[PDB]
């Protein structure tokens, strides 16, 4: 709109829209010790 | 002793107990 009134288009040969650009949030490596033992080891050991 | 390892003491208390009384 503020460049309507200082310079003029054509039609809009393409539509366009902003979007958001992130990366793609896996995040994620599952193990043994986060399955196996959430906890304090500690806690697992006086178990023992 | 953690949030969830307040239970030792009286399983060791209660392990000692257990081992004075029987015999």
């Amino acid at each position: 709109y503020v460049r309507e009134k200082v310079i003029d288009f054509s039609k809009p040969f393409m539509t366009l829209g902003i979007s958001i650009l992130y990366r793609k949030p896996n995040g994620t490596n599952p193990g043994v010790f986060s399955f196996l033992n959430p906890l304090s080891p500690d806690i697992w050991m006086y178990v023992l | 002793v953690q949030n969830i390892g307040g239970i030792f003491i009286v399983l060791a208390a209660g392990l000692v107990l257990s081992v004075f009384v029987a015999v």
